[PDB]
RNA sequence: AGAACCUUACCUGGUCUUGACAUCCACGGAAGUUUUCAGAGAUGAGAAUGUGCCUUCGGGAACCGUGAGACAGGUGCUGCAUGGCUGUCGUCAGCUCGUGUUGUGAAAUGUUGGGUUAAGUCCCGCAACGAGCGCAACCCUUAUCCUUUGUUGCCAGCGGUCCGGCCGGGAACUCAAAGGAGACUGCCAGUGAUAAACUGGAGGAAGGUGGGGAUGACGUCAAGUCAUCAUGGCCCUUACGACCAGGGCUACACACGUGCUACAAUGGCGCAUACAAAGAGAAGCGACCUCGCGAGAGCAAGCGGACCUCAUAAAGUGCGUCGUAGUCCGGAUUGGAGUCUGCAACUCGACUCCAUGAAGUCGGAAUCGCUAGUAAUCGUGGAUCAGAAUGCCACGGUGAAUACGU
């Protein structure tokens, strides 16, 4: 219905921006639930850190995917107007979807 | 890195959408149990540096033919060498 | 043991057995590939498999069949 | 030499980004190519330019590419008759509808990516590696930088042996985390040696 | 251990009878990390003791185990470019750990079936004294007296 | 109202509640013979109801998934001290001493770049 | 972080020499998708169609063939010319600069002392007064609570029930990720120059840098890396380049290291059964279902993923059997017979089936690690990758012994 999920690499950035899409959202509408924080995967790399040998040292790596889901509950007119193209989009990948 | 194993590359990775992909439909459904006729493998006379793996994978920026990560696309060095200038998003030092 | 089903051999050899057969016997040919096995039809043929040096006259034989031509020519020199 | 980046170190903690854009796996890959690529071509573009550092991202099926310089001038130029060819070659190489931004550096002293490459363009010049570096060293406190050291390594003044002979002045807290520290590494192309120049730069404290 | 002196940390009591001496038994004899495989040869042992011997649960293994608590020990000096052997007594926390590991490791010497049976073996000979452990007390004690010299 | 409580240990998360009722053990929707806890760690369970007034005192329905078999019951060994709340905390005085309302910080370490798991250096040849 | 071709450099052969790759000149040809014959292949020699976006006619940009020199190429040489990056002493607590002073000067002082700390930590003292690197702190994660949010997560009070959180519902709770509180030798007691600090107690989930990671000073070993890359110089250049096929890197009278698997009744075997965490997955992971003893095969949902898939975790536990033997220990080696990935499994594989069942029964001098959720032991996942882990990285289960002392 108005099922949004995100994606964010940042501790903070899609925290302002599902932050901003709820008072859009709750002001001119009704309901809005509001940001189910969701679980976050975190892909950890490991490689070697000097071009020949030294293995005993080596530098971690990580990539956190901070998820988020909004999920406005009232579908009105008036509130799909005036929010979209808000977004003002960081990067962030925004889809909305069952 | 040795630019004419980085130009072999080049000619490997492009075989790959001629002679195979498209006709690499062929041995897929054909070599199986149905119905046998054997020139179905006599087709095999194809150059053969269009296989799906054949491609060591170098690195995109050196070509380094180890340690190569099929997430960044690069080897550990220059994983490294990138990581630390930034570049990769949520990338940073690892602990936990 | 391995291969599944059909026994896996080489286009341009498969071509030399049937010259050896229609054409007739002469020689052994000399062959790069060891990858192609051995057939019934080769029974009685000469062929000459490489190695690393020069091709090495293998004859072929009934129980030879079951077994590939790489197998009778050893790569690596001892002694 | 075995120490941490100051830039890679700081990015978890006080740095915005080095690259801002968000992508997924599959063509993560691919994207980190293009990211390289034009970079290459946009630091030939902006040698004589002088540019600081640029910052990449890829607003939904497009591309940005903030770049900031030392001077403006050159890279804007006469109305967009710099910048559009510039912004043509960029969507190229990305293969998608390109935009560009401008951002001009105050101070390009401050910067380690402006003064290691004003160093290191000195080393071609043929001139002494002991006042090149005294002169990034003379205007420290003077305007902003609370604190600043440069090293160079091997090849010094053209001699047999390689020495590093470093240099600080003020206050450069490498380990403090919250300490805000700009850094870049060069490399000069002359023909008596290859000398990397090491920067590192203190603005404050938060 | 030279500038930390540790706060000695307790481990608790066994599950069933609560005595704090047997929680640190079944620990010698399990092997592996086992509490649930090493706990059960201690109770088959103990009850196959107290049940042959006619005494009670508790006092059956502590009257045995009194009979292997070694008087004293000795102690490496190494000072004046020779080995000098300095006899020492025992601690009651010392004293009662070597005669629980001494049953363990003379049981251990063992051919006999079960771990349960050839360790109440070695715990129904503690008493009256024929077996390897009963032996393996006294082997300083011999090294000892001799050595009474340096004190 | 019921009364609840959580603990934790190592891992394993327990969710306690206790009422007026018949003292009949429920744990998964399963009995306390039928939560296999026989060996070392069979009444760890009840290690905080060990010195206390009870014959047949209270409801208890406990539920506790994550970790192995001592990790579960030391979760439920924590969460029934956490849900004696009915008494406030009059009568942790006395728990305190027992050290059950401590919450073990020791997890699992992690491993390390150069050792076998968190630890162990693996060994070098001679010297 | 993975040599079956490829990789791959090295070898034996077959070939090419402005070249596989990049810029420039001239010249003809759209590129290119079609096929045949010969050769192991690199490849040369034909027959097809096509001839496309700009052109006062000399042409353009893509790409292709030819020829010409400038060059291109070099995993070749020098880490005793270097950039970059890194091991190690060492996460040891040090190492220096300013002025000032001391000495004729090298230097010293500072940073010599007395206490104290994990620590050049802090205190007092001081011919030095200050600063800076380093330590500490700031970061991440974990121990606890509060607030924000309630699906795919979760199920307590309620009814409906196919006894499945499954369907209303309920928002508590666990779980989940954002922001906060909370741990500072401070509250108290004793000692201590009355200072720092120390020892103990109270509170608290967590007390004396809480636990772990990240974090590695000035420099040493002319330490490693010209082989990832970059680069000075040198050298080869119809060859030390380039392409192809097969071979080698996997050899076998030897020596050592690093591991796995054992020698077993804390155990083997068979049946039944309970409890995890962290991940990965669209050129993918594969339910359920059917076939085969099995490796897998055919059919074939859902999920770009708290949903769906890999995934039925093992130790443990309940019975039975085995009862001290080279054995139901142990699994090697070898034979016969299969599957899978892939042009391709002989050199040179993984894995399955049947059969064979070496050595080995706790191992010589000596030697390696570890102080608590650790040693030990038992499983799982990932990266690499078409396909090959006992390695490596990551995760959890159960879980000790002993620290008198330098």
């Amino acid at each position: 219905r108005i099922r949004i999920r995100l994606k964010a690499f940042d501790h903070r950035l899609i925290d302002q921006a599902t932050a901003e899409i709820v008072e859009t959202a709750k002001r001119t509408g009704a309901q809005v639930r509001g940001p189910i924080p969701l679980p976050t995967r975190k892909e950890r790399f490991t490689v070697l850190i000097s071009p020949h040998v030294n293995k005993d040292a080596r530098d971690q790596y990580e990539i956190r995917t901070h998820l988020r889901l909004v999920d406005i509950v009232e579908p009105t007119e008036k509130t799909v107007d005036a929010l979209m193209r808000l977004d003002l989009a960081a990067g962030v990948d925004v889809q909305i979807s069952l | 890195a040795k630019q004419s194993m980085k130009a072999r590359e080049v000619k490997r990775v492009a075989l790959a959408d001629k002679y195979f992909a498209k006709r690499a439909e062929l041995k897929a459904i054909i070599s199986d149990v149905n119905a046998r006729w054997n020139a179905v493998l006599k087709l095999q006379t194809l150059p053969r540096d269009s296989s799906p793996s054949r491609q060591r994978n170098r690195c995109r920026q050196t070509g380094r033919p180890h340690g190569f990560l099929r997430k960044f696309g690069l080897s550990r060095i220059k994983v490294r060498e990138a990581a630390m200038r930034g570049e990769i998003p949520g990338l940073k030092k690892a602990s936990w | 043991r391995s291969l599944k089903k059909g026994p896996f051999i080489d286009l341009h050899l498969l071509k030399k057995v049937e010259k050896a057969v229609e054409s007739g016997d002469k020689k052994p040919l000399r062959t790069w590939s060891r990858r192609s096995t051995i057939f019934p039809n080769m029974i009685g043929l000469t062929i000459a498999v490489h190695n690393g040096r020069q091709h090495v006259p293998v004859f072929v034989t009934d129980e030879m069949v079951g077994h590939k031509l790489g197998e009778f020519a050893p790569t690596r020199t001892y002694r | 030499g075995q120490k941490v980046h100051p830039n890679g170190i700081r990015l978890g903690i006080v740095k915005p980004w080095n690259s801002t854009w968000f992508a997924n796996t599959k063509e993560f890959a691919d994207n980190l190519d293009s990211d390289f690529k034009v970079r290459q071509y946009l630091t030939k573009e902006l040698a004589k330019a002088s540019v600081s550092r640029i910052v990449i991202e890829r607003p939904a099926k497009s591309i940005r590419v903030t770049i900031h310089t030392a001077r403006p001038g050159i890279v804007i130029g006469k109305k967009g008759e710099d910048v559009e060819k510039l912004r043509k070659v960029v969507a190229d190489i990305a293969g998608v509808p390109a935009q560009i931004n401008i951002a001009e550096v105050r101070k390009p002293e401050l910067d380690a990516k402006l003064v290691a490459d004003s160093i290191t363009s000195q080393l071609e010049r043929r001139v002494m590696f002991r006042r090149a570096m005294k002169r990034a060293v003379q205007n420290a406190m003077r305007l902003g930088a609370k604190g600043i050291k440069v090293e160079v390594s091997g090849r010094l003044g053209g001699a047999e042996i390689a020495r590093t002979e470093w240099y600080r002045e003020g206050r450069v807290p490498l380990h403090t985390l919250r300490a805000d520290i700009d850094y870049n590494t060069s490399e000069a192309h002359t023909t008596y040696g290859v000398i990397g120049v090491k920067v590192w730069i203190f603005k404050g404290e938060i | 251990p030279r500038r930390r002196v540790i706060g000695q940390r307790k481990i608790l009591p066994d599950p069933k009878f609560g005595s704090e001496l047997l929680a640190k038994f079944v620990n010698i004899l399990m092997v592996d990390g086992k509490k649930s495989t090493a706990e059960s040869i201690v109770y088959s042992a103990l009850e196959t003791l107290a049940q042959r011997s006619g005494k009670s649960e508790l006092e059956a293994f502590e009257v045995a185990l009194e009979n292997v608590r070694p008087t004293v020990e000795v102690k490496s000096r190494r000072v004046g470019g020779s080995t000098y052997q300095v006899p020492v007594e025992v601690r009651p926390v010392r004293r009662n750990a070597l005669a629980m590991r001494w049953i363990v490791e003379a049981a251990r010497k063992r051919g006999d079936k079960s771990m349960a049976l050839r360790l109440a073996n070695e715990l129904s000979d503690a008493a009256e004294n024929k077996g390897t452990a009963v032996k393996k007390r006294e082997d300083v004690h011999r090294m000892a007296e001799a050595n009474k010299a340096f004190a | 109202n019921q009364y609840y409580g959580t603990g934790r240990r190592k891992s394993s998360a327990a969710r306690v509640f206790i009422k007026p009722g018949n003292g009949k053990i429920v744990i998964n929707q399963r009995s306390l013979e039928q939560y296999f806890g026989r060996e070392t760690a069979r009444m760890v369970v009840r290690q905080p109801l060990e010195l206390v007034d009870m014959v047949e005192k209270l409801d208890l329905y406990i539920t506790v998934k994550g970790g192995g078999i001592s990790g579960q019951a030391g979760a439920i060994r924590h969460g029934i001290t956490r849900a004696l709340m009915e008494y406030d905390e009059s009568l942790r005085s006395e728990l305190r001493k027992a050290g059950f309302v401590t919450r073990d910080a020791r997890q699992v370490e992690r491993k390390k770049v150069g050792l076998r798991k968190a630890r162990r250096r693996p060994q070098f040849s001679k010297r």
